[PDB]
Parts: C-alpha cells; structure tokens; sequence
C-alpha cells in the first residue's frame, strides 16, 4: 500500500508502546470463554469468527449454526470448502464422496 | 436493633477496569434505572432494619457499594485500604463517616490492603470471622484484623477473577448456615470451610445462581434479599426457615456487585469468650542463589501463591559486580499451621532461613509401627541435602527423591532410606526446619547427539558409571546393532531392562524377525530349556545381539518382570523389591543413564537415581520427553538416535 513520497519510520528513535486436554478442564475452559462471549454480546460487542470445514466434519454445523442465530457471531472468516460442505450437509445431510461436492457446487 | 448503612447513587457511573465485571462497561448505565432499583432496595431492606444513609461524593461513583467500607464490629471498625486507586479516594469520605458516629476508626498500612466486608464476613452466630485473600484483600492484613477487633479470623483464598470478593460466592446465614460456591476456592479453603460447617448447613449453589450473584444477599434474621434466584435455590432456600425476597439490581451489575454488595452492618455481635487469636503463620526466608537473572525468585513465588500463600519482598540487594551474585529476603505466610510446610519444602531447594536466629536443628521421630514413618516426616527431594545434626551440617547419604530421611545420633550421620525398609526405633526426619540444599518430532536431533556423543567419550575414559536403560523398541527399531556396538566399545556399564527387549533381541538375533506372536515363546522355551541367557550364549544358541554382548564383555543387566510377561525367562526378576533393589545397586555411582524407550521404565529409574547425573531422555512420543540441562530429552526414533550415536561415536573415538 506504500505510496510515493510517503514519511516512513525509521530506525528504533521516538517509539513507545502504551501497550489433549480431558473434557474435565475443557469445560472449565469453555465456561470462562462462554461468560466472556455473554458479556462481549451484551454490550455493542463485536465477536468475529473463523471457521474452516473442520466445524462440519466434527458435528459443528449446528452449534455455528445457533452461534449465529442468537447473534454471537457479527462476522465470518472462512474458505470455499467450508461453505460447500455447510451446504451438503444441509441439503444431503452428509458431507465428504467427492461427487457430492461437485454437484453441490454445481447447482 | 439493625443497622445498615447505604449510599444512595446521586454521582454513579462507570470508569474504571478495576474488575472483570466492568471490561466494557464504561459509560453504559442509566442512572434512572440505577436509582429506581437502589430505592427498591433501600426499602425492602428497611422493612426488616434500620437503613443510615451517607451522602455520596462526586467524582467517587464506586461509593454506592458501601460494604467496602470497612468492617464494623462493635463500634470498631478497620477502615478499608483499597487495592485500585480508584476507589482509595472514597476511604476519607468513609473514614469521616465512621469517625461522626462514634467509631473507633483503625487504619491499616497504605501497602496492606483490605476492602472491608466485602472480603470479611462474620458467621452469623458471631463465632468467628471468614476472611477472602488472593486479590484486592491480603492474607498478611487477617492477623491485624484478629489483633484489633478481638476475634478469630479464618481465611479464605479466592481463585476465580470473576469472584473476586467473599460476599460474591459467601454468605454466612442465621441458624449457623453457610450459603456459598464451592469452585470460587481453592481445595484448602474449600477443606477449612467443610472442616467449620457441618455438611446438613452448607448450601451449595449451582453454576448459574452464581454469575447472576446469588451469594450477594443480605440476610435479617429469616427474610434474604438478593438480586435473583433459581426455582430450585429458592426451594432450597425454603427448606431452611429463610424467606426469600427478591429484587432486581442488574445496572449495579455492570460494576461487579449485588445486593450484599450495597449493604453495610454495622451493628455486628460482640462473643466475649472468643477472644483474639488467628491461625496465619510467617516466616521470613533468605534465598542467595545466584539465579538473578534466569528467574528463581519467580518460581518461589509461583510456588506460594500457588499453594495459598502470600509473599511480600522485603530487601533486593543487587552485587557491585557480575561475580556478587544478587540476594533477597522474602517475608512468606500461609493460613494454616503447616501449609508453610508444604510451601517452605518446595522453598527448600533454592534458598535457607536467615542466618542470625531462624536457623534450628532438625527434628526427629521414633519409628513405632514397621515400616510406616510418622505423619509429617520430611519428604526427600532428587537435590542433595545437608541436616543440621548437632549444630553441625550433616550431609545426606544415598540422595533420592520420595523417600524419608533417616538420621543416626551417635555417629551424626542421615541417610535417605524408603518406608517400607524403615525399622523400629529409627529417627526419622520431621517437619521442615534445619534442611537446606546446595547446588513435533525434534529436526535437527544431530546436534544433541554431538553433545551427547562428546560427552559419553569424556565420561568413558575418565572410569565413569554409564547405565542403559532399554525396552523392547530399541530393538522394534533397528537398533539392536548399535546398541550391542555401544555395548563392546565399553560405553554400557549396567543395562536396566524387562523380559520383552530380552526376547525380542535374542528372536531378531536367531531367527532375524523381531516382534506371528508365536516366535516369542519358542525363543522362550529355548532360552529356558537351556537355563539363562549366559548358558544359551556360552552354549552357541545367541550368537549375536545385545544380551550376548552383555554376557560377552561381563556387562550386569537386570530384567525387571511386568503383569504382561508371556514367559519369564530365567533371568527375569518377578520379585520387584528385588529389582528395585537390584536396580539401585547399578545405578549407584552413574554418571549418566541412557534411557532407550521405556516410559515405565524410565520414570522408576529417574525416581531412584539422584539429580547429580545426567539423564538422556529419548522418544517420539514427543510428551515422555518432558524430564525435568542436567536432563536432556530427544524427540526422535530410538534406533535413529542410536545410529547417528554411534556414527559420531566414531567420529570421536576413531582418528585411526
């Protein structure tokens, strides 16, 4: 994005920063993150998400799915495979064989 | 006659990040709401006490939550030393309300604080007082509270940021009950707690009822008012004869803090019997280890907090020069008797008491059952020791980890000897005082094993004690040629090991395929027909391999016996305090122990071997390869790791 005639710093001078788990501990985990999420969400909170096709392989697609519906989720980050297999196992109720994804893609 | 005091929201807001409640919060409440909930309370509250009120200050918002006063009983109060600074502002305001009603207002050190009775909540029959530490309020203030206010003082560590305060999880309830949430402490408190209340009076709150602060309730004498509760803890609550009285108070929430919150008593009971005692313990230590830098002071004090204590630095002198190393003192107190044990045990391993008076001889116990050492006996660590016997330092013989230590008077010597071989009439080491102590596989392994390949050699050819500890994958991996190579060149001087490697380097050494399962037991019958592996050798049944070489050169091999052996060959000791004996007996006087894939193994042969060696810790799992400089750990194949050995092996020894 550099632009011609642009003043860039320069050296060290003049800068300053005000700057497998067992399910057991797992659910402590995710009790700290689900208060966090509450509390983010009942302020004008963002919560941004990143997801990859692993959310559909494990079983996921429905707890994103309600993530998004009770408005935890204000943006998605993903990829073409993820989405092609949200919409396979939303329309065939399986996904991953490699057919299917074609045809799905297709239509 | 009750009393409490409140403070009416005329200036609140929200502006600090003084706790977890209040990240994202700024700005972002309605004072109509706020004010229209505080006087719902404020009534219902004076429809079962006398309710004083303060005028509130402007620029002070936080002043609503009036337990953090201080502690009030009878007419003593400690005025709070607020943790933030941005609540410290309000202590003058408090102070000089206090002061005008006659109260005997004790202040505590500016750099001790403690936030009232929002940390500190009386048992409702007046017995004794429950006290927070961990974070706004600090254990080393409980002992000041019991001196000036004459009670017993029982403390409490809080472990959960978002409980941050007692009477956010604690309620002391009439009729001796004891309202709480059981994961906001750690595993002492949680005993301390269970030990002082019987399990009929404890009411344990479910997950939900305490983020929404149901522990937050104030309490006359059978009505609670709280900010929300569950059907199911309303029933509860029922069963008892308390009546519970409801009332919301959600814009509050938005600061961290409910309806106990808002709330002061100030006319708590006086016991006369009870009078002032508490059970915090403190010592002061001195630790010179050199470790300035590369931390050690921070492991010390990760370990107290850790384990329910407090610490507060007291003097850092750093050296004149990068010889002086730099030294401190440190002031450690812990709630119970003996949690300074545990504490000052681990604390053991890097520095000792002050020199001019602390420093006492050890003390011993007489050994009454075999076999079985007297509760609180000292436990010994991996890191040689030194016993105070006589006024004299004493070093410890035989250095293990988890055993006791035994002393003899006469001839002052001490010994590290296990329980089960503790006679009767040993003295065996108690307590703590006078013992001090002196001082993702892995890509490019090759360089660990120039290091460890140039350090075999030195100890080699200086007559140093090398011990192998081998299993079964040593041999599943293709290193059956280099250990035995390893074995000729004399870098093997023990081998520890089991019946399985045995077996599968005597099949791959007859019949050239190790590990279908019926080749284990015909090398097995053989090996057994001709009695032992060094007759099967002499014989010319076992022409190669590492237990031949082990005959060949005298090396001493012992094969601990497992639940899984399919045949014992006879070699294999199915008696295991006979190998563990067998097993000290070859370690003694080791310099290094080459650990080849046996995770049982290896953590058995770590437990008896001293600090002093080094360990080689080599596997692909790659966790088993966490031992813990004098340790070093690979994350590679064995036999990969044995073969790059030994080529650097040659490499070193062979200028030929």
């Amino acid at each position: 994005d550099l632009q011609v005639g642009d003043r860039v710093m320069v050296g060290v001078e003049g800068i300053r920063t005000i700057k497998v788990s067992s399910e057991r501990r797992v659910e402590l985990l995710v009790e700290q993150i689900a208060w966090e999420m509450r509390q983010i969400r009942d302020q004008g909170g963002k919560i941004v998400v990143t997801a990859g096709p692993v959310v559909i392989h494990t079983g996921g697609a429905q707890h994103l799915s309600h993530l998004v519906r009770e408005g935890y989720v204000h943006a998605l980050l993903g990829g073409n495979a993820i989405a092609v297999h949200d919409i396979e196992q939303a329309t065939m109720g399986t996904s991953l064989g490699h057919r299917h994804h074609l045809k799905i893609i297709n239509s | 006659d009750i009393r409490i005091l409140m403070c009416p929201p005329d200036h609140y807001d929200v502006d600090y990040v003084i706790n977890p409640w209040m990240e994202g919060n700024i700005h972002k409440s309605s004072q109509e709401r706020a004010v229209e909930q505080w006087k719902k309370l404020h009534q219902t509250i004076k429809e079962c006490a006398i309710v004083d009120l303060v005028k509130p200050a402007k620029g002070w918002p936080d002043m609503v939550f009036t337990a953090n006063a201080g502690l009030v009983l009878g007419e003593n109060v400690v005025l709070s030393r607020f943790y933030h600074k941005e609540r410290q502002g309000e202590e003058p305001y408090f102070k000089a309300w206090f002061e005008e009603n006659g109260f005997t207002v004790y202040e505590l050190p500016q750099d001790l604080p403690f936030e009232g009775a929002g940390d500190a909540l009386f048992d409702r029959e007046g017995r004794w007082l429950w006290a927070g530490y961990g974070f706004r309020s600090e254990l080393d203030s409980h002992p000041y509270i019991a001196k000036w206010l004459d009670t017993e003082v029982v403390s409490l560590r809080l472990i959960d940021e978002r409980f941050y305060h007692l009477d956010t999880c604690f309620c002391p309830l009439s009729g001796g009950y004891l309202l709480y949430y059981p994961p906001a402490f750690d595993a002492y408190s949680n005993r301390v707690i269970e030990m002082r209340i019987p399990p009929e009076k404890r009411i344990i709150v479910e997950e939900l009822d305490a983020v929404n602060f149901a522990c937050n309730a104030v309490n006359v004498n059978d009505i609670i008012i709280m900010n929300l509760v569950s059907r199911t803890l309303k029933e509860k609550l029922a069963e008892a004869g308390f009546k519970v009285r409801e009332t919301p108070l959600t814009e509050f929430l938005k600061a961290g803090g409910a309806a106990k919150c808002l709330t002061l008593r100030v006319t708590e009971p006086i016991l006369p019997d009870v009078h002032a005692t508490v059970s915090i313990e403190s010592r002061v230590i001195r630790m010179e280890g050199h470790l300035l830098d590369a931390g050690i002071l921070n492991q010390a004090l990760d370990l107290v907090v850790e384990n329910s204590g407090s610490f507060r630095v007291l003097n850092f002198n750093l050296g004149v020069e990068r010889n002086s190393t730099s030294s401190a003192e440190v002031r450690v107190s812990a709630p119970s008797h003996q949690i300074m044990e545990e504490i000052m045990t681990e604390l053991i391993d890097l520095g000792a008491v002050p020199p001019p008076q602390e420093l006492c001889d050890i003390n011993t116990e007489t050994v009454t059952q075999g076999g079985v050492a007297p509760d609180d006996f000292y436990v010994s660590t991996i890191y040689p020791t030194e016993v105070r016997v006589n006024c004299e330092w004493v070093q410890v013989t035989g250095q293990r980890m988890d055993a006791a230590i035994v002393v003899t008077s006469n001839p002052p010597s001490a010994r590290c000897v296990l329980l089960r071989d503790l006679q009767v009439g040993d003295r065996v080491m108690v307590g703590v005082e006078g013992i001090r102590t002196i001082k993702s596989s892995e890509r490019r392994v090759e360089l660990l094993v120039e290091q460890i390949a140039w350090e075999m050699r030195q100890i080699r050819d200086q007559g140093g004690k090398i011990v192998v500890t081998a299993g079964p994958v040593v041999i599943h991996t293709g290193g059956a040629q280099h250990l035995s190579h390893l074995v000729r060149e004399g870098y093997v001087h023990a081998l520890l090991g089991g019946n399985a490697i045995a077996v599968h380097d005597i099949e791959q050494a007859t019949m050239g395929t190790s590990l279908g399962h019926r080749h284990h037991l015909k090398i097995i019958n053989s090996v057994r027909r001709y009695g032992g592996i060094r007759q099967a050798v002499e014989a010319g049944f076992i022409s190669k391999g590492v237990m031949y070489e082990c005959v060949k050169n005298n090396i001493p091999y012992c094969l601990a016996g497992s639940i899984r052996d399919d045949g014992p060959l006879p070699d294999t000791e199915m008696n295991l305090v006979r190998a563990q004996s067998r097993y000290s007996e070859l370690i003694q006087g080791a310099d290094m122990i080459l650990m080849l894939s046996s995770m049982l193994h290896s953590i058995g042969v770590g437990n008896m071997t001293p600090s002093g060696v080094k360990m080689v810790c080599v596997d692909i799992n790659p966790a088993v390869v966490t031992k813990l400089v004098e340790s070093v750990g690979v994350v590679t194949d064995v036999g990969l790791f044995l073969s790059l050995l030994v080529r650097q092996l040659q490499q070193l020894t062979r200028p030929y």
